[PDB]
């Protein structure tokens, strides 16, 4: 239903979702609303990194859970 | 500026003068008020010796009393 | 048809005990009946009579239930209370609320009685309670604000008197339930820390300290009242400190007040103040306070005791000053005064002498400590002798400072500077001290009079002209007058430089006059040479010991004046 | 009168106390913040007779420090203009009326350029700043030209992207800039708050909101430690579940914190949001095992051993309410069965507040005793601890193990216990 | 003359004599009593301490530290005492 | 939005001149976005090396994307396709380079070395130049 994001910067704002979503629509959302490229975020969730293909539904996502998000950075 | 001078035992004389005057020359005004030499002759104002500061460095205003102490060694 | 002969009864024997040898029926027909009767009642015949009919009704069925009926009597009791005052509660309370002024205990009891059953119907009871305290409290306190911020005793009445009524009025009408207590606590807590009043701050504290001075101190209202009164009002005074949130405030204010009394020694009684330090514990206030002040009291008693051995010592030998005729203190600075600021006064021979006497007769016993002489809280009476009549009068060092500049010369006049030269005082403190001396209270004849007549102590300027009153009278010809009227514990910063400057001009002045006497008369031994120079310096200042002994040590080394070979007290001019 | 003039006559010129955890905050909505932002420029604008634009340019990149800013001016007014990024550098380096991006020759009504004088047509520019935007930079955009550090002002920004969704993500991506930039100025950590928090030095101190209730340090905005050093707690926090995770697959960054993870190749890494450049090998900027287990038992041990305190005061925020319910039960009881009235009864809760704080303070003592020393101010400060513990423990046997209760006794041992802690949090 | 002298009041202040005014082990002032003895009532009997370097602290402070180490609380110097107060 | 003409005039820019070092990039039968390259250089001499180009939307401001296919060893290349070259990447882009001027910097960074995407590489290559002159001179034949 909804869901929290811990940013990197530390706010963590409140985002809808959806019962079984895919992590690209999620990614859209945070992309939007806070800033950063798509390509550039990893979440991570229970100690498991979520996959572009997997739901969410898959890695137990349900309503008030908190994530977590860090910059993807290359050499 | 009206100022004022005393003595040892307490004579008070009695003094006009301008605001821009000289530290010797009003020394020397005094000679007519009572005879006594120039050099026998010392002012004192709020602790320190006054030294001949021309007519207000000493912030000598409005009506202010000023011992009148003679020499020592020569009187 | 069992539940026909019932219904009868209400509208107008032993059969029903063998029918029950069940229920739901009768309590269906109570219900309908009272559905069916209720509220055509109260529309007739208003909630005031509601209520009388509900308390009957109530106790009729419970009589009731135990002659005909039977644990069933709970329940039956449950559906009547549901039924009567369970749907009703909205309009009684509403009632309550428009209600509770205009002193109508009597019917506010039997609502209190029915709306006890039910329960939560009684919230609404605290919350209009607590709204009518408070907005009585205020308005009555800003009724009378003009007279009621200056006197600390009309203001502890208006409190005293606001905490007495809204008791009575609780226990009359509400029967003392406690939750109530806690509401009316509470609404009084609120009440009493309030500042509308003030601010045309934190001033309550201010004023019971000083109604507790006014108690316990000498005044004409501590004479006309008895030792069990004075308790009472205390005990009063202390239920009403009870509900304040600022007690650091009263508790500072009653240390000083308690330093000036057990200072000056015009307490009424020492029992009482023992008494109200253990009450003041009790109550429940701060802790380093209270031991401060117990810490006080075993400090004046082991000062007695430090006295009386000082004068039991030294009594054998005689000085300048009978040892009959004085009294010492010590006391402890953390206790007390915990400032070790420097005060500057020029002091009289008679008690200068006296400070080394007392500081070795201290350091002889105890081992390690300091002394601090502390000049606002040292008193004495020292005697007037004019050409009308032989007065004593009690003055503190200030004055007595001030007033012995005219001992050498007891028919002249003196001005600001020479005030500020021989007394060696500042300038407030100077303005403060010739305000007391010339401008007191009453004292239809004043000691000093000056000519350049101002109305403030603030507008002095240096040429203002002081002299003694040669016609003070008290037409009497002996008497005491007293012109110390709350000593003052507490002085501005001193700065150094205005002694310093001083100082300068004593040493200066005092080579004058011992180089001018010794350039007219060529030879003089030690003594008349301290007394000519006593003479000569008659309208500048007095001198002191040290500082001549000082003047003719400089005056060896610069080879102005020169020692002799005959006595160790005869010079010779060089 | 005797009662005139009392007022001043008191305490020698000092009494109560001062408090050493002050620090005054007014707390601003969005509006009051765009306000105060927009207050504190007009008056740079008016003494440096320059645009608005330019002026909040200028004033970003010094932490709108407005006295450091004019004393810089009369210092050197060009390096001060040279420094904020608005006008060329006086070495730098240069065919005319052709634009040298989409590359076709363009009429003279367009090709609009900065100060730095290169010319792009305005058909470019667009895709360049909507790129931008949407990748979220507000305060980054620059002259497309090489080796043009030129940022463009924002007058110059609005009239050129095309519609309203990116005005408004513009806008709001300008506005958290301005709030990051500024030194008196801070967001508030929580959910949705749309408060900053304006202080008037930029302190360690705790602070509070005023529609959330959230606590925090001003500098770390994590929560709030008084006498550690802010980055000690952190470091305290990092060593000691996503949290193995983190601290085996990721890194702070160096000038501004940020958790981050390597993609993969090559080893200069680059921050994304700070510029900073450092190295994923040990850090650090670019101008450069028999018995084990025996010499690790020691710190192991030391550091359970204050990890068990740690633990225990940190239960104790958690089972606060229930000793609040129960300190509350007990005084309902006592004045139900009319043994005394409510005005008596409330010395209880105050003893339970002291509790919690002493709990709470000596809590956050620990970290910065084990990051702290060798030498004798070491062999004191646990000390003064276990006298607060012993205080604690005593006071606790006092009020929520007993029945019988004296006043004087609990207040006396209050004092006490504030003394002590005063006492601890002394250094700070 | 005038202004003769008949009966006089005094009133002083004592305290220690100590460079350093604190304790060092306890936030209490040297001057007042120390927080053992205001929590047990005591009729303000303990005195101060001199140490062979020259320390201040109360006696009842440092005869409870003294258990534990044999030392002073701001140098390591071996604690043998050189005046007590009182 | 204006990548296509910017493509399609940048094609017919190379197909009016002419290079050397490099022979010429490709288009892989109107891709329009997918190119093919290819270079020669002159210690490696002798070899058609063959290079993949992909061109991301909005081309002129976002940086393209470069991998070789043929292996090579140098120490600025990777063992499958990365090479570090500062203006293919983002941080020293500009939208002015264009991609002949991008595959000449590639030419002329196959011609020397930049001593790191490999420290056995640099290894190597600091030390002495015969390994860089051998390894290097058997590695276009074969692998
Ligand atoms: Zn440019
Ligand atoms: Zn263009
Ligand atoms: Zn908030
Ligand atoms: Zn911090
Ligand atoms: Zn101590
Ligand atoms: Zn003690
Ligand atoms: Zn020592």
């Amino acid at each position: 239903m909804q869901i929290f994001v811990k940013t990197l910067t530390g706010k963590t704002i409140t985002l809808e979702v959806e019962p079984s979503d895919t992590i690209e629509n999620v990614k859209a959302k945070i992309q939007d609303k806070e800033g950063i490229p798509p390509d550039q975020q990893r979440l991570i969730f229970a100690g498991k990194q979520l996959e572009d293909g997997r739901t969410l539904s898959d890695y137990n996502i349900q309503k008030e859970s908190t994530l977590h998000l860090v910059l993807r950075l290359r050499g | 500026m009206l100022i004022k001078v005393k003595t040892l035992t307490g004579k008070e004389i009695e003094i006009d003068i301008e605001p821009t005057d000289k530290v010797e020359r009003i020394k020397e005004r005094v000679e007519e008020k009572e005879g006594i030499p120039p050099q026998q002759q010392r002012l004192i104002y709020s602790g320190k010796q006054m030294n001949d500061k021309t007519a207000a460095d000493y912030k000598i205003l409005g009506g202010s009393v000023l011992h009148l102490v003679l020499a020592l060694r020569g009187g | 048809s069992a539940m026909k002969l019932v219904h009868a009864e209400r509208l107008g024997s032993q059969l029903v005990i063998g029918v029950r040898e069940f229920e739901k029926a009768y309590l269906d027909s109570t219900e309908r009946f009272y559905r069916t009767q209720a509220p055509s009642y109260l529309q007739q015949n208003g909630v005031q009579n509601y209520m009388k009919y509900a308390d009957a009704k109530l106790k009729e069925e419970e009589k009731r239930a135990l002659r005909y009926l039977e644990n069933s009597v709970e329940a039956l009791m449950e559906c009547c209370v549901n039924a009567l005052v369970t749907s009703f509660k909205e309009t009684i309370l509403a009632e309550c609320q428009g209600m509770i002024k205009r002193n109508e205990t009597e019917k506010l009891h039997l609502m209190f009685s029915l709306m006890d059953k039910v329960p939560n119907g009684i919230e609404p009871m605290l919350k209009d309670l607590e709204e009518h305290i408070i907005s009585a409290g205020l308005a009555d306190m800003v009724a009378a604000a003009e007279t009621i911020t200056t006197d600390s005793e009309k203001y502890v009445e208006q409190l005293l008197t606001l905490f007495n009524r809204f008791s009575k009025l609780v226990k009359e009408a509400f029967q003392d339930d406690p939750r109530f207590l806690t509401a009316r606590d509470k609404a009084y807590k609120a009440v009493v820390n309030d500042a509308t009043i003030f601010k045309l701050e934190s001033k309550c504290p201010e004023l019971l300290a000083n109604y507790c001075d006014m108690l316990l101190r000498k005044t004409p209202l501590s004479k006309k009242l008895t030792s069990e009164e004075i308790e009472a009002k205390l005990k009063e005074v202390l239920l009403v400190l009870k509900y304040v949130q600022n007690k650091d405030v009263f508790m500072r204010y009653h240390k000083a007040h308690l330093t000036r009394r057990l200072i000056l020694d015009i307490s009424a009684d020492s029992e009482i103040e023992e008494n109200m330090v253990e009450w003041l514990r009790e109550v429940g206030m701060p802790a380093d306070y209270v031991n401060k002040l117990a810490r006080m009291f075993q400090d004046i008693k082991v000062s007695e005791d430090l006295n009386q051995a000082f004068k039991e010592m030294h009594k054998n030998n005689k000085l300048a000053l009978p040892a009959d005729s004085v009294n010492i203190k010590i006391l402890n600075a953390g206790a007390w005064s915990r400032s070790s600021e420097k005060v500057f006064v020029s002091l009289p021979t008679e008690l200068e002498d006296l400070i080394p006497e007392v500081e070795e007769f201290y350091k002889k016993n105890h081992s390690g400590r300091k002394l601090h002489w502390h000049h606002l809280m040292s008193n004495g009476i020292i005697t007037f002798k004019n050409e009308v009549g032989q007065y004593d009068l009690e003055v503190t060092t200030f004055q007595l400072a001030v007033l012995f500049a005219w001992n050498q010369r007891p028919r002249e006049k003196i001005s600001f500077e020479n005030l500020k030269l021989a007394t060696e005082l500042p300038d407030a403190e100077l303005r403060r001290t010739l305000w007391s001396l010339v401008a007191f209270p009453k004292l239809k004849r004043q000691v000093l009079l000056y000519e350049p007549q101002v109305n403030s102590p603030k507008d002095f300027t240096e040429g203002t002209l002081f002299s003694v009153n040669q016609e003070f009278s008290l037409v009497q010809k002996r008497g005491k007058i007293n012109l110390i009227g709350r000593l003052q514990l507490t002085t501005e910063r001193m700065r150094e430089e205005e002694n310093e400057g001083i100082v300068q001009l004593r040493i200066l002045r005092t080579q004058e006059a011992i180089i001018q006497i010794m350039k007219m008369r060529k030879k003089i031994s030690n003594a008349q040479l301290q007394t000519e120079l006593v003479e000569i310096l008659k309208n500048m200042f007095l001198p002191q010991k040290k500082m001549i002994k000082e003047q003719i040590e400089w005056l060896i080394e610069h080879k102005y004046i020169r020692r002799d070979e005959s006595d160790i007290n005869t010079f010779i001019y060089m | 009168d005797y009662y005139v003039g009392v007022a001043s006559d008191v305490e020698q010129q000092g009494a109560d106390a001062f408090d050493p955890e002050e620090y005054q905050f007014t707390c601003l909505t969005y509006k009051e913040s765009e306000g105060a932002l927009n207050e504190h420029m007009t008056s740079l604008a008016s003494v440096l007779k320059v645009s608005h634009s330019v002026a909040k340019l200028i004033l970003v990149n010094f932490h709108w420090q407005v006295s450091e800013i004019l004393d810089r001016y009369k210092s050197n007014s060009a390096q001060l203009l040279v420094e904020a990024r608005v006008q060329p550098n006086p070495s730098k380096h240069v065919p005319p009326h052709h634009c040298a991006v989409c590359m076709q020759f363009v009429r003279k009504e367009n090709l609009l350029s900065l100060a730095c004088q290169h010319q792009f047509c305005r058909s470019c520019w667009e895709q360049h700043c909507s790129v931008l935007v949407k990748d979220g930079v507000g305060v980054g955009v620059s002259c497309m030209a090489q080796d043009c550090p030129l940022r463009t002002p924002e007058d110059f920004v609005f009239p050129l992207l095309p519609n309203e969704e990116l005005r408004e993500k513009y806008r709001r991506y300008l506005f958290r800039d301005y709030v990051e930039s500024h030194y008196q100025l801070q967001l508030c950590p929580g959910a949705d708050c749309p408060m900053v928090i304006r202080v008037q030095e930029p302190r360690a101190r705790r602070v509070q909101c005023n529609r959330c209730n959230e606590v925090f340090c001003f500098k770390c905005r994590q929560m709030y430690h008084a006498p550690t050093d802010c980055a000690t707690i952190r470091k305290w926090l990092t060593k000691c579940e996503t949290a193995n995770y983190i601290s085996a697959h990721t890194k702070d960054c160096p000038k501004c914190n940020i958790c981050i993870e390597k993609n993969g190749g090559c080893n200069h890494m680059q921050c994304s949001k700070c510029k900073h450049d450092f190295c994923w090998m040990c850090l650090g900027d670019w101008k450069t095992n028999q018995s084990q287990q025996a010499q690790a038992r020691e710190a192991l041990k030391k550091y359970l051993f204050y990890f068990e305190r740690w633990e225990n005061h940190n239960k104790s925020l958690q089972l606060e309410a229930q000793t609040y319910q129960r300190i509350h039960e007990k005084i309902q009881e006592r004045v139900m069965n009319n043994l005394g009235t409510w005005i008596d009864w409330q010395y209880l809760q105050n003893a339970a507040k002291l509790l919690a704080k002493c709990r709470y303070t000596l809590q956050y003592t620990y970290p910065y005793a084990y990051y702290m020393e060798s030498g004798p101010r070491k062999k004191l400060f646990e000390y003064q601890q276990a006298q607060l513990e012993a205080e604690i423990e005593n006071l606790s046997w006092k009020v929520e193990r007993a029945d019988s209760y004296d006043r004087g006794d609990l207040e006396n041992q209050m004092h006490i216990a504030e003394q002590r802690r005063r006492t601890l949090l002394k250094d700070f | 003359k005038m202004f003769s002298l008949k009966k006089w009041n005094a009133v002083a202040m004592w305290s220690w004599d100590v460079e350093c005014d604190t304790c060092a082990i306890c936030r209490v002032q040297v001057m007042d009593a120390c927080l053992r003895c205001q929590a047990e009532n005591k009729q303000e009997d303990c005195v101060v301490v001199w140490g062979e370097c020259n320390h201040s602290f109360h006696n009842c402070c440092m005869s409870l530290w003294v258990k534990q180490n044999n030392r002073c609380p701001l140098c390591q110097q071996d604690w043998v005492v050189q005046r007590i107060g009182k | 939005v204006a990548a296509s003409s910017r493509l399609m005039k940048e094609l017919e820019e190379i197909r009016k001149a002419g290079m050397k070092n490099f022979r010429n990039i490709q288009v892989d039968e109107a891709n329009l976005l997918t190119w093919q390259g290819l270079i020669v250089p002159d210690p490696y001499d002798k070899g058609a090396f063959r290079i993949e180009i992909n061109f991301p939307a909005e081309y002129p401001f976002k940086p393209p994307k470069i991998t070789f296919k043929t292996k090579i060893y140098h120490p600025n290349i990777d063992e499958k396709g990365q090479v570090c070259l500062p203006v293919i990447s983002a941080e020293n882009w500009k939208p002015a380079t264009k991609t002949d001027q991008v595959i000449q910097s590639l030419i002329a960074l196959v011609n020397d070395p930049q001593p790191p995407l490999r420290a056995d590489l640099a290894e190597e290559y600091s030390k002495d130049r015969k390994k860089f002159a051998k390894n290097a001179e058997e590695f276009t034949k074969k692998y």
